[PDB]
């Protein structure tokens, strides 16, 4: 890949757009944060939607754990969970720090 | 004198294990397990004078 | 001179050619350490920071940018190592005008000594048999699996050349704080040389199997200056 | 020749239904093995009059 | 039952021949090292009662037992005939009679090597069985011919399992698998029958000239007569360093499928290494007056001779690099077989690293015949290829037997081992730096410090070996129910980061090779129909 | 906005290469400076009070 | 999983202390008098020799390893 | 942009104490042998 | 062909044999060499009758197994293009290795002669032997070599030409062409003024050009046994393989003896 990054972010939409099942969702989301970059809110945003339309409630949670893992600092974490809020509490799915509290 | 198919029809159709299967193969058979079942076990037999020191007599 | 407990480095050095063989080493010893401590640090922070790392980056392949690097930086540091080794190979085989020759000659075990320059006042050649001093004659204070009956004396600042063959199966030369190891095959006549910088005594053994003697066959080399060696070659 | 599938049925020896312990030829396997240097000691030494 | 097994003609079971003569002579040389590093802890007699010809003949046993009969009919005899016709797809390997003499043969050497053992003296000469000593006036007897027929017919099984090995990835590979789509194992098998192919010839040829020495009054290296030792030197080292470049090049294919299964990604850039094992076999045939350093050449001879030594370095190191960026950026699951994996990826590196010390002629006059040298090639060779084929074991073991291993135990074998081979081999190099020679039965008593830790650090290697054999004990009984507690790992990919555990479950094995999507323990028909690849 | 963050393997194995040729830069430089002269100085002075010892 | 670094550790410790042990009783097997210089005199008297001889002079000469 | 605290910090309190550790364990894994050499009676102690 | 027969049939082209006891027989007969010949050479036995039992035992072994591997190939039918292939492939490894033993053998006379010893007088050959002149039966030799790789081509050439008299008659002249050099070589080895106790020249010398005649003496071997299976109908006009690996070896003991011829013949006289 001599890829820019917003091809990568036009690929993996429109890769998320046609999964149609529960292997097919969790194998994209995978194969994109298997890559040297963190997607952008763009993407994760058409993850969740998908995850949506599989009827899915821990992949949308994991895809969270993900990007806290994937991010380099917690205030990129932060970032993304400032304007991922709206389509997060639309979707009404928790983050996996409020659900299982230490 | 070109029995290759009579021998082929014979080859294929048996039971008996592919070294056997010819008619003159008890010719061959019984005679070579005699003379191998000498020859392997007789220079085992003289493994232990070999390892005492005992050199067969010759004069 | 001799090896000493526990000893980790080179025995001291006593020719020029075992001083540049433990420069060389050293030399080679410094890249080794930077290899060493360079794939021992990725070895480490790898296993230690991907270990617990959940999502691997299985998109990884290729690098084409840096697979020319590392093919060319180990080349650039075999160059780096290689060229004193080749001045140090092409210094260490000249024999160049000595002033002395000494044949020594490897038998089942012992060791055959002959000084054959008949710079003596009596003309002839000279010729010994060095022993190992058996366990049970030891007398107190020698030093076993070394010390000799016999022993091959030296001067000290000249150009030794040493005249190497066997008799009946191969030997092996070899003393390391002089810093020549030379076969003895029972074919052919090598040579190596020495320059001995400081007076003392040098002990080596075989160093090639030659049957079940081997263990007890050791050379002993005093060097001393030439006045002593003198009145020591004046009789024998 | 068809053969037989199976679990302890691509091994030379037997592990499962015997009338010996398994222990027995598991062990006795390699400690042949670990013990034919020791007669070579033995006869090597027997012959040079050590013993 | 005899049909099986003594007229055995598929490849699975003549493996497990392999890998049971392989261990079974294992337990033999490691007995033989035992005795030699119990004979050499302290000056003096020890245990042998003076005697050094039994020493000699126990130096000769071990390393003739273990590269002959431990490493090449376990790696090359167990796995090869194994795992490449079932990573190639095919049904058998090509000519299977030959194949079943290849091993047969291993059982008669032995014999012939044991009673030479208890014939007049042994064989003490070394491995390199040098002439004259190796003659009949320094070795009056039938120890040396049975030696050489040793030799002989592991020569015979190596290289009829080279021409079966080549012939049968050359021309049984399955439909979809050109030879750029090899895994790198059968790459690794390919290029060491190559190896074979072109070496053992020209050692067959010296030992028998040696034999007929020794026998028929002929005088090829007799100097009186017209001989010349260096001869044998020559036509026993062109096989010589063939020889452990064939001893470790499977051992590289296992490192690179093991490490890539455990870091969860691909190897980094993998016809680069296929590209490297093949310049280091090649090369491997260039260097082989590396040790005749000594034996009086010429110094351009010894000139181009470091340099052809020197730069073998590169293709090795750009496997080792190539194993480093394969595990950065990955999923370490610490398992046996990674752990082992790891230890290789230092510890032959170390081994490496004094090899090229060894390399300069210069230098190699400080180094050649002392212990220098043997903590080299042990290190390359008890931590490079016996870890190697300790990892091939615990990879592959519960999958071509159906029964899984005590992990914990596992992991325990592997630390004794790796502690106790570091404390056998690392002095080995203090003392052959300060001049400590080699094959002596005893020492100047200023050798003894480091000699005593060695010693000590091989009843550690023997004690990880009985665990070792404990741990094939509680596999073979209780392998059953080591799937059902969680005594041992079952799954070596744990799911990845968002895979549930039930997507998971579909897709249980997630390998690039057929072994690990077969049956386990595999048909005795396996491919009826052949597998198909894009 | 969110800005992209890309490439922290590219940095993180440039410092971890460069870092490690570092650290075999101190230990090699050690193994030098600490060991190799010393035993060179401590040869060297031995050799210098012969040379005087000589007169 | 829970306290089996604890068992592997505990492992190691275990086999080294048996492999130590048995080395030591198999070190009862062995000859039971030890060459004549292994003693602390026959080693000053070495370094005497040595001493004298000028041997080995900007690292060590000095023998005594026993007592 | 540059979000967050910055990478020479971010990766600093990260490889700081792995370069510790790699000392620790490359000391213990190489110098073993000065462990016995201290204890032992060639040191005169 | 329906799905219902194609299912009798292999669905792959490679010949799974049948369990043979031949290899472990084989084994125990090089055994028993082995064992007996470490003991007739010094002594342990009396006389060569075991060492004659055992190589007769080795002879006879691998006769059943070429006899299996000819009913294998003729009567059941189980050599289709890739088993060919694969044992075209398989001989091609082993002359190669045959070849590599000869370049050993071939190192071995170099070094004795590239510059000789002092203890044969820095000279090839050595003083006082007589070597054999390459001119007189070394060069018929040659002759009736390079002429029986000339009938083998005809005679293979008219095997695929349908001609079955044209190829038994050249299959004939070659199998007697091959036994009239090794017994022109008998000749020479007893009209030869060195023996093989001779010095290393005797050594090296006899080493190759009897590895040589032993390699000829199973050629001739191999020779007849494809004129009996070309008499007897077994060889065919499109698939003869034991033929095409003799011409492969007729044709790699024609080059490597033209080596010996110019190498132990002119460069070393
Ligand atoms: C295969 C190579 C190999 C291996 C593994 C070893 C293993 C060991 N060797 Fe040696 N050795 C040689 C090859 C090897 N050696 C050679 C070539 C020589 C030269 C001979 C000569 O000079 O002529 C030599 C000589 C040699 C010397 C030099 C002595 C001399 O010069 O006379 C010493 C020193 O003590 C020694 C000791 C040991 C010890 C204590 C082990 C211990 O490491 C043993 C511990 C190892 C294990 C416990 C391995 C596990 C055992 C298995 C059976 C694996 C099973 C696993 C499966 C089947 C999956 N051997
Ligand atoms: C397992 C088999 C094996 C392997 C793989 C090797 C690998 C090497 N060996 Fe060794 N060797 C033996 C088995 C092996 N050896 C045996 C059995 C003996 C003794 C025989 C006897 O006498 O009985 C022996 C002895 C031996 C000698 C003879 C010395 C003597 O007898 O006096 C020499 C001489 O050059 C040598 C050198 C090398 C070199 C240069 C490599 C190289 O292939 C190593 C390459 C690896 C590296 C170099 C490390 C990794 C690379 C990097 C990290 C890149 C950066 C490094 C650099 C640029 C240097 N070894
Ligand atoms: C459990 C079994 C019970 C203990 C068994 C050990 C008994 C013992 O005291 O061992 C003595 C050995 C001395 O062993 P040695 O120095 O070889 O002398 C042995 C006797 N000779 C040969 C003279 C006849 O002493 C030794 O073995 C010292 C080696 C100990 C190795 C580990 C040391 C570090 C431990 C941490
Ligand atoms: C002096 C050399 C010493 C080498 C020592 C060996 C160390 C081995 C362990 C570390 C290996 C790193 C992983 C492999 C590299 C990789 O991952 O390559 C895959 C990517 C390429 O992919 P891209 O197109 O996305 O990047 C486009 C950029 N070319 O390159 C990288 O990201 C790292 C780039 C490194 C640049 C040189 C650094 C040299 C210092
Ligand atoms: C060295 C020993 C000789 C090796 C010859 C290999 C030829 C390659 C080949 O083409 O081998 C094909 C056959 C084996 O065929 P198979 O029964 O395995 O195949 C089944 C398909 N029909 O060779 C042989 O009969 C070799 C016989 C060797 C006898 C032992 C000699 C020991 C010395
Ligand atoms: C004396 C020798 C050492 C004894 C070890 C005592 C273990 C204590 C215990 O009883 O340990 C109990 C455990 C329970 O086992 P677990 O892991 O299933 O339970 C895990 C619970 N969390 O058993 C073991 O793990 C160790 C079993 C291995 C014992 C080794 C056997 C001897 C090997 C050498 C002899 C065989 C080769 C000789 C032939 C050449
Ligand atoms: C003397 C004693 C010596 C040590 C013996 C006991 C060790 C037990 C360890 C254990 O049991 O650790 C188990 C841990 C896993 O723990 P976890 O994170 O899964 O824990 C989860 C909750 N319990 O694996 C590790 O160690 C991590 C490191 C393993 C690396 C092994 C590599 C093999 C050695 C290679 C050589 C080193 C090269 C690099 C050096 C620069
Ligand atoms: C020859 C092989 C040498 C033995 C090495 C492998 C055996 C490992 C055994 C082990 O590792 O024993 C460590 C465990 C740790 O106890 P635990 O927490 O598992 O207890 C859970 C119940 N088992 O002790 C035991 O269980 C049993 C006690 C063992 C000690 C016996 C010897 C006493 C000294
Ligand atoms: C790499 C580093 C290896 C660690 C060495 C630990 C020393 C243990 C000790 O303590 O060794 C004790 C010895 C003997 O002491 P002494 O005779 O000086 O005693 C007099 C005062 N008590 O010290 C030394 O002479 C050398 C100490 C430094 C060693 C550095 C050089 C090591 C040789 C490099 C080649 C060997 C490695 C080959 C490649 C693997
Ligand atoms: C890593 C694990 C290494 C285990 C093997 C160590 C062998 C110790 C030894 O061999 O001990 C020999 C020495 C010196 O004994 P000596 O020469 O005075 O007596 C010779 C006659 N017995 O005694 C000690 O140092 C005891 C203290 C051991 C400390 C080990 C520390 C390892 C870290
Ligand atoms: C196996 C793979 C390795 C092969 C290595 C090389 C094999 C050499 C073949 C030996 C043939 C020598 C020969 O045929 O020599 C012929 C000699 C006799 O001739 P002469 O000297 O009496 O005749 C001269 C009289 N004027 O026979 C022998 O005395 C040795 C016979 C046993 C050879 C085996
Ligand atoms: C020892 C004496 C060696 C004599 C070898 C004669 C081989 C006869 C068997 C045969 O010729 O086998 C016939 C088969 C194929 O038969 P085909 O397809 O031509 O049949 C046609 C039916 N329509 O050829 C082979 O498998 C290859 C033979 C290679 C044998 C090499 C043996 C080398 C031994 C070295 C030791
Ligand atoms: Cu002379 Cu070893
Ligand atoms: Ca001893
Ligand atoms: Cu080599
Ligand atoms: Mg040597």
């Amino acid at each position: 890949d001599e890829e820019t990054f917003e091809e990568f972010t036009a690929r993996y939409e429109k890769e998320f757009d046609e999964a149609y099942d529960l292997f097919e969702v969790q194998r994209v989301l995978n194969n994109c944060f298997s890559y040297d970059l963190v997607p952008a809110p763009a993407v994760i945003e058409k993850a969740l939607r998908a995850a949506r339309r599989v009827n899915d409630l821990p992949t949308a949670i994991r895809v969270f754990e993900a990007l806290k893992y994937k991010v380099e600092n917690e205030d990129q974490y932060k970032a993304y969970l400032d304007e991922l809020k709206d389509v997060r509490q639309e979707l009404g799915v928790p983050l996996k720090e409020e659900l299982f509290p230490s | 004198a070109n029995k290759v198919i009579q021998l082929q029809k014979i080859f294929q159709s048996s039971t008996k294990p592919l070294w056997w299967r010819h008619p003159r193969s008890a010719l061959y058979l019984y005679p070579f397990y005699a003379i191998f079942a000498v020859a392997v076990v007789t220079p085992l037999l003289y493994i232990p004078n070999a390892i005492r020191g005992i050199k067969a007599k010759k004069a | 001179d001799v090896p000493t407990p526990y000893a980790c480095y080179f025995q001291d050095s006593a020719t020029p050619n075992q001083e540049g063989i433990l420069e060389l080493h050293d030399n080679i010893m410094f890249y080794l350490l930077v290899i060493l401590g360079l794939v021992s640090w990725m070895l480490y922070t790898i296993v230690m920071t991907y270990s617990k790392n959940p999502i691997a980056y299985k998109y990884i392949k290729h690098g084409q940018t840096i697979e020319v690097i590392w093919t060319i930086f180990p080349a650039v540091i075999l160059l780096i190592i290689a060229f004193p080794s080749f001045i140090l190979l092409y210094l260490c085989d000249e024999v160049i005008s000595p002033a002395m020759t000494i044949k020594a000659i490897g038998y089942q075990w012992y060791w055959k000594y002959e000084y054959s320059d008949f710079i003596n006042d009596s003309g002839e050649t000279v010729e010994f048999e060095s022993y190992v001093i058996p366990d049970e004659l030891l007398e107190e204070g020698q030093l076993r699996l070394l010390d000799t009956d016999t022993s091959m004396v030296v001067p000290v600042d000249t150009h030794i050349r040493f005249v190497v063959t066997a008799a009946d199966v191969i030997h092996d030369f070899a003393i390391p704080s002089l810093g020549i190891k030379v076969d003895a095959t029972p074919g052919r006549l090598n040579q190596v040389s020495a320059l001995i910088q400081r007076e003392g005594v040098f002990y080596g053994a075989c160093s090639e199997l030659c049957g079940t003697g081997h263990a007890n066959m050791p050379i002993k080399i005093e060097a001393v200056s030439l006045p002593k060696f003198l009145e020591w070659l004046n009789e024998q | 020749v068809h053969f037989k599938d199976g679990v302890y049925e691509n091994i030379p020896f037997k592990v499962k239904g015997r009338k010996t312990p398994y222990a027995l030829s598991h062990f006795g396997f390699f400690a042949i093995g670990f013990a034919v240097p020791f007669v070579a000691c033995y006869v090597q030494l027997k012959k040079s009059g050590a013993f | 039952m005899v049909q099986r097994w003594l007229y055995s003609t598929n490849a699975k079971d003549i493996a497990v021949l392999y890998f049971m003569l392989a261990i079974f002579s294992g337990m033999a040389g490691t007995a033989m090292s035992l005795i030699i590093r119990l004979e050499l802890a302290a000056p003096g007699s020890q245990y042998l009662h003076g005697n050094s010809q039994l020493f000699n003949v126990l130096v000769v046993g071990h390393a003739v037992l273990m590269i002959f009969f431990l490493v090449m009919p376990a790696l090359i005899g167990g796995f090869g005939n194994y795992l490449l016709p079932l990573m190639i797809g095919a049904t058998d390997t090509a000519f299977p009679r030959i194949n079943n003499i290849a091993f047969w043969v291993l059982p008669m050497g032995l014999v012939c090597l044991v009673t030479s053992t208890l014939v007049e003296s042994g064989a003490g000469t070394g491995w390199t069985v040098y002439p004259p000593l190796s003659s009949i006036q320094a070795h009056s007897g039938p120890s040396v011919d049975l030696a050489i027929f040793a030799l002989h017919l592991t020569s015979i099984s190596s290289l009829l399992g080279a021409i079966n090995f080549i012939v049968t990835t050359l021309n049984m590979r399955t439909n979809g698998m050109t030879m750029h789509k090899l895994p790198l194992f059968v790459w690794s098998i390919f290029i060491t029958a190559f190896l074979l192919l072109l070496s053992l010839p020209v050692l067959s040829a010296g030992i028998t000239m040696l034999l007929l020495d020794r026998n028929f009054n002929t005088s090829f290296f007799e100097v009186s007569g017209g001989g010349d030792p260096i001869l044998y030197e020559h036509l026993f080292w062109f096989f010589g360093h063939p020889e452990v470049y064939i001893l470790i090049i499977p051992g590289f294919g296992i490192i690179s499928h093991v490490v890539s299964t455990y870091s969860k990604k691909p190897v980094f850039g993998e016809i680069s290494m296929v590209y490297a094992m093949a310049s280091i076999g090649l090369l491997g045939f260039l260097v082989w007056s590396h040790h005749m350093y000594i034996v009086g050449l010429d110094a351009d001879t010894r000139a181009y001779f470091t340099s052809a030594t020197m730069i073998i370095a590169i293709p090795t190191g750009i496997k080792i690099f190539s194993w480093l960026a394969t595990i950065h950026g990955g999923s370490i699951r610490l398992a046996t077989p990674m752990l082992y994996a790891i230890a290789f990826l230092f510890l032959f590196t170390m081994g490496g690293l004094t090899g090229v010390a060894l390399a300069n002629a210069s230098l190699d006059v400080a180094f050649h015949d002392t212990y220098y040298v043997v903590g080299h090639f042990h290190y390359v060779l008890s931590m490079g290829a016996i870890f190697s084929l300790f990892a091939g074991y615990y990879y592959w073991s519960p999958q071509i037997l159906g029964l899984n291993y005590n992990e914990k135990l596992a992991q325990i074998q592997f630390w004794l081992i790796f502690i106790g081979a570091n404390v056998i081999f690392f002095p080995m190099h203090f003392l052959g730096i300060n001049g400590m020679p080699r094959r002596i039965p005893d020492y100047p008593d200023a050798f003894a410090g480091w000699n005593y830790v060695a010693s000590i650090g091989s009843f550690i290697a023997t004690l990880s070996l009985f665990l070792f054999i404990y741990i094939l004990y509680d596999q073979l009984v209780n392998g059953l129910n080591n799937k059902v507690n969680n005594k041992s790992v079952i799954y070596n990919k744990a799911p990845d980061f968002v895979e549930s555990n039930t997507i998971f479950n579909l897709n249980t094995v997630k390998s690039s090779s057929i072994e690990f999507l077969l049956t386990s323990p595999p048909a005795v028909h396996s491919f009826n129909t052949p597998a198909v690849q894009s | 906005t969110i800005a992209p963050i890309t490439g922290t393997i590219k940095r993180r194995v440039i410092m971890d290469i460069v870092l490690g040729f570092s650290l075999g830069g101190v230990m090699a430089s050690y193994w030098w400076w600490g060991f190799h002269m010393d035993k060179i100085n401590k040869r060297e002075k031995f050799y210098a009070e012969l040379a005087e010892r000589k007169k | 999983g829970k306290g089996d670094v604890a068992f592997i550790t505990k492992g190691v410790f275990l086999g080294l202390g048996i492999s130590f042990g048995l080395f030591g009783l198999v070190r009862l097997l062995a000859n039971p008098e030890t060459p004549k210089t292994m003693n602390r005199e026959w080693q000053l008297k070495s370094d005497e020799y040595l001493k004298s001889k000028n041997a080995n002079p900007w690292g060590g000469y000095s023998q005594v390893q026993s007592k | 942009g540059r979000i967050g605290e910055s990478w020479v910090i971010t990766e600093g309190r990260r490889l700081i104490p792995e370069i510790f550790q790699w000392s620790a364990v490359l000391s213990v894994c190489l110098g073993w042998p000065g462990a016995v050499y201290f204890f032992s009676k060639a040191r005169k102690a | 062909m329906t799905h219902l027969e194609r299912s009798r049939h292999q669905q792959h082209p490679f010949h799974m044999v049948m369990p043979s006891p031949w290899p472990i027989v084989v084994s125990f007969a090089l055994l028993s060499l082995a064992l007996s010949t470490a003991l007739t050479m010094h002594g342990y036995i009396g006389n060569m009758n075991m060492v004659y039992l055992a190589l007769f035992v080795l002879l006879t072994s691998s006769i059943l197994w070429f006899r299996d591997i000819v009913a294998e190939a003729t009567y059941l039918g189980d050599h289709t293009m890739a088993v060919r292939k694969g044992i075209n492939l398989g001989f091609l490894m082993f002359v190669l290795s045959e070849v590599l033993i000869f370049a050993g053998l071939f190192w071995a006379y170099f070094h004795s002669a590239m510059s000789p010893d002092v203890t044969l007088g820095a000279c090839w050959p050595p003083v006082g032997i007589e070597a054999v002149q390459p001119t007189e039966l070394p060069l018929l030799n040659t002759i009736i070599l390079l002429s029986s790789g000339a009938t083998v081509t005809y005679s293979h050439h008219a095997l695929i030409a349908g001609n079955r008299n044209k190829a038994l008659s050249g299959l004939l002249i070659t199998f007697w062409l091959i036994v009239i050099f090794v017994t022109c070589q008998y000749i020479e080895y007893t009209n030869a003024a060195f023996t093989i106790s001779d010095g290393v020249y005797g050594s090296v010398f006899y080493a190759g050009t009897g590895l040589h005649f032993l390699h000829m003496v199973m050629l001739a071997a191999m020779l007849g046994v494809n004129y009996w299976r070309m008499r007897n109908y077994h060889l065919t006009a499109g698939h003869h393989v034991g033929y095409e690996t003799t011409i492969i070896y007729t044709h790699v003991l024609d080059v490597i003896w033209l080596f010996l011829y110019v190498v132990f013949y002119w460069w070393g006289v």
